[PDB]
Order: structure tokens, then C-alpha cells, then sequence
């Protein structure tokens, strides 16, 4: 109890996660929300503007979770 | 930077609950940066698109509470790998 020192306030705000693989898979099941935007997107622009969406989407997550206290892209 | 998104998600929230949260926050950045390259041509207003994609917000936040209950969003806090 009153032995060691005491944790210093939290300052990394990124959501800490463990595993690289079950974060993949849970942002492919989202992704279906990503693709139901193509009905109002026009075809003129529907393929890249889902595909840019989609890994916008995907890295704002990834830049905003750690990996084992490391970040996404050099983390296993 | 893009950073903003977790360091506006409460500690005070168990992990796993701001894991659903930034789901959702993501989800809305990529459509605010998207809804400016849109405009009103014939049979896409940018008025149906909020539609569509305000509703999809609320999708995503049921299915983020079904993640959250059938313990696939904890998978991404469990580990018995090497």
C-alpha cells in the first residue's frame, strides 16, 4: 500500500490495445459502414472517394490506439 | 493533430468503452473531411448525404454497443500470444 512510488498522471491518451490482428478485424467489420456512403456519394467520384474515406478512417484509429504501449506502424 | 481524437475521449471511461468511442469519432472525421468535395449535381444533394451518413452514425454507435457486449471489441485488450 504505502510502499513504492505512486503513478504519475495519465498523459497518453491513446487507447491501449494489445493486439494488432483483433483491431484489423474489428475495423473491417466497420468498414461496412464506410461502403453504405457510396448510395449518396455520386459515380463520378464514388470509387476514390470510398477508398479515401475508408483509410482515413482506418488511420485515425490506428494513430490514436497503441500497440503494447508502441505505435501502430512499428509494432506486430 | 489527428491525435485530437483520443486525447478528447475521457479516461475516466474504461478502455475498452473509448475503443467504441473512437470508432465513432473516426468514423465522423472521415466524413468531415469528405463532405467538402461535395456538391449538389442532379440526384446527389449534399443535403441526402448528411442523411445518409447521420445515419450511418447511429448505426455504428448500436453496432459499437453489440461489440461491446459480445466481447469482440475486448479481444483487442487480450493477449495469450507470444
Amino acid at each position: 500500500g504505502p510502499l513504492g512510488s505512486s503513478a504519475t498522471p495519465r498523459e497518453d491518451f491513446r487507447v491501449r490495445c494489445t493486439s494488432k490482428r483483433a483491431v484489423t478485424e474489428m475495423l473491417q467489420l466497420c468498414g461496412r459502414f464506410v461502403q453504405k456512403l457510396g448510395d449518396a456519394l455520386p459515380e463520378e467520384i464514388r470509387e476514390p472517394a470510398l477508398r479515401d474515406a475508408q483509410w482515413t478512417f482506418e488511420s485515425a484509429v490506428q494513430e490514436n490506439i497503441s500497440i503494447n504501449g508502441q505505435a501502430w506502424q512499428e509494432a506486430s | 493533430g489527428i491525435t485530437e481524437l483520443s486525447r478528447s475521449i475521457s479516461v475516466d471511461l474504461a478502455e475498452s468503452k473509448r475503443l467504441g468511442c473512437l470508432l465513432l469519432s473516426s468514423f465522423q472525421f472521415s466524413i468531415q473531411k469528405l463532405e467538402p468535395f461535395l456538391r449538389d449535381t442532379k440526384g446527389f444533394s449534399l443535403e441526402s448525404f448528411r442523411a445518409k451518413a447521420s445515419s450511418l452514425s447511429e448505426e455504428l454507435k448500436h453496432f459499437a454497443d453489440g461489440l461491446e457486449t459480445d466481447g469482440t471489441l475486448q479481444k483487442c485488450f487480450e493477449d495469450s500470444n507470444g
